[PDB]
């Protein structure tokens, strides 16, 4: 999530000619200096088994999605995220009143504007007009 | 005091019934304030504990970067303390156009004093509108967010469980 | 605005009551009806359109001034709602100004 | 009531000449300037239709039979004012203790002194022996 | 404070009963005023919330524009705080005649010592007779306006609705 930037630190540093094109001689200078001696068979397997183009050579947004696959986050964080996910369809870290009113919408169940509007407010607290993934877990936790 | 108050005690139809001390019992207690121009007086959330009467200048009240009422000379915002009491947070920004002079008076003060003078509080619950409550919130839309909406309504359970609760609560709201 | 991005609507008022008919739903006299219209339309009668009701065909003339006012402040009126810096008419020179201040010294 | 002197403006510009005689001439040149073409018999009727005197002039008392006609109050207001009118014999627009007095014994219900003036002193607030409009209304509101 | 205060202490009646404690409690809080010619003390409506002593000069009581009380050496206005047990608003203006001095005691500090002066409090009310309460109300009539009305009596149901039922609302008073 917000990591996945942090990793990117990671993945320069996992290339040396830093080409956004995991090699495989690169794999294996790297494994060589870790202390591990891997042979090149089973670092195409892994190349193999990892990459989603699958050519020799991966990415970043490539390995995202191994990352997607090993966050495996807990219950109620996951829930409140895919809560988010729905109930915040821009995905932009807000909600904003008229994504509110869509959701509204979407949900079936019709509110009034004020109504709508006294959701927003008692959610938001630093008082924005758009409240925070902390202000949707504050009304969230009781 | 008095002669420093003037200015509220002339003008205003809440004050034309004011008897002389009384007069004397509000004007030690009032406080004249000056403010510049962007210098705002009450924030979003702020305590409003003092009604004030806008003898000069030019306010407006900024709810949700909207401007939502413009004071004028001779014009009382604040909250209904006598009716309230309570304090309640304000609802909106009020920055100050010009250099504008208010006349603040404390919530604590004008009790104090309204409970002295009973005669007179009645006078004054009846005769003083408040040009602005900053204790209501004032629902409303924005055109842009109101276009943008119909354009996104022109262009379209295991969630509902943990948002349909939520939306009961706002029910038994 | 400032940023010219429009903010506020201005809207001014003014009557032609005395000036378009006498309609009512009741009425103790036709008369009473021009009576309140005539304490109605006050401010362009009584006050800024003066010479106007000595003479005649003035309908016409009255509208075109209450009009014209507020036609010419539609260019002079534009306040543009900015907190700007107040500033004197031209070829009139301020007092703390730099070169002011300059001159002042030599 | 009060805004009978703030008529007096409109009547000042009613007529052309200002001489407390409302002509049939300069009423036809401001409805004329009005943009209304209306015939003088018509405004002659409107003349012997509205004038107490009926003489081709009429004066701003002479208006003021139609401004009380035309005044038309609501139940309450009316009320009260007429409890002024009553309770004030003067009519100077404040209750002396002695005016009281005089429409105690015209009421029937005599009082005392002292519960007379306690009637005045509960009626008054700003504490002049005279009571107002607004006086009167604040105690005959509930 | 006790010999800034000895022109009261040597001089009533209700404080020759008082213990030299209780004069230092009292002398201690006490305030002597000094009032201008035309310079009033208490407005009409004003909270009397402090029994004074005139120690010098002479004082004027007006209610209703007429003279009620000349106040001279030695003599106490105010309201008798310790059996009203309330804050009341003044009858009457207090205008001074002469440069005069007073010596004020507010009615909090004065119930502190009564309260703890239990033993000279009851001496303290049955000595000290106020001479102008300025709480009560003191009903007469003007000669002028009872003239007036002598002439008027000389010369003299739909009405009764809205005003008999005030009546009775002061027969219930």
């Amino acid at each position: 999530e917000e990591q996945i930037a942090e990793f990117k630190e990671a993945f320069s540093l996992f290339d040396k000619d830093g080409d956004g094109t995991i090699t495989t001689k690169e794999l294996g200078t790297v494994m060589r200096s870790l202390g591990q001696n891997p042979t090149e068979a089973e670092l195409q397997d892994m190349i193999n088994e990892v990459d989603a183009d699958g050519n020799g050579t991966i990415d970043f947004p490539e390995f995202l999605t191994m990352m997607a696959r090993k966050m495996k986050d807990t219950d109620s964080e996951e829930e409140i995220r895919e809560a988010f996910r729905v109930f915040d369809k821009d995905g932009n870290g807000y909600i904003s009143a008229a994504e509110l009113r869509h959701v509204m919408t979407n949900l079936g169940e019709k509110l009034t504007d004020e109504e709508v509007d006294e959701m927003i407010r008692e959610a938001d607290i630093d008082g924005d007009g758009q409240v925070n993934y902390e202000e949707f877990v504050q009304m969230m936790t009781a | 005091c008095v002669h420093l108050n003037r200015k509220v005690f002339k003008e205003h139809p809440a004050f034309r019934l004011a008897s002389d001390g009384c007069l004397r019992a509000l004007a030690m207690e009032f406080q004249t304030v000056h403010c510049a121009p962007g210098d705002l007086i009450y924030h979003a959330g702020e305590s409003v504990d003092s009604l004030c009467f806008v003898v000069s200048g030019s306010l407006e009240v900024i709810q949700d970067d909207e401007v939502v009422a413009i004071l004028g000379k001779g014009d009382v915002f604040g909250d209904v303390f006598w009716k309230e009491a309570t304090l309640a947070q304000s609802c909106a920004n009020v920055r100050a156009l010009t250099y504008c002079d208010l006349h603040v008076i404390k919530r604590d003060a004008l009790q104090k004093v309204l409970e002295f003078y009973t005669a007179f509080s009645h006078s004054f619950s009846r005769n003083l509108i408040l040009t602005y409550n900053l204790r209501k919130r004032i629902v409303f839309r924005k055109i842009s967010d109101v276009k943008r909406e119909e354009e996104e309504r022109m262009k379209r359970l295991p969630p509902d469980h943990p948002v349909r609760r939520l939306f009961q609560r706002f029910r038994q709201q | 605005n400032e940023q010219d991005k429009v903010v506020l609507f201005l809207c001014t008022f003014s009557d032609i009551t005395a000036f378009k008919q006498p309609i009512e739903d009741d009425s103790c006299k036709g008369w009473g009806k021009f009576a309140r219209l005539t304490r109605a339309l006050t401010s362009s009668r009584g006050v800024l359109q003066q010479l106007a009701p000595s003479v005649q065909k003035g309908e016409n003339v009255h509208k075109h001034s209450r009009l014209a006012e507020v036609l010419q402040l539609g260019s002079d009126i534009l306040p543009q709602y900015k907190q700007e810096a107040p500033k004197t008419p031209p070829h009139i020179i301020l007092h703390y100004c730099v070169f002011k201040t300059t001159w002042d010294w030599i």
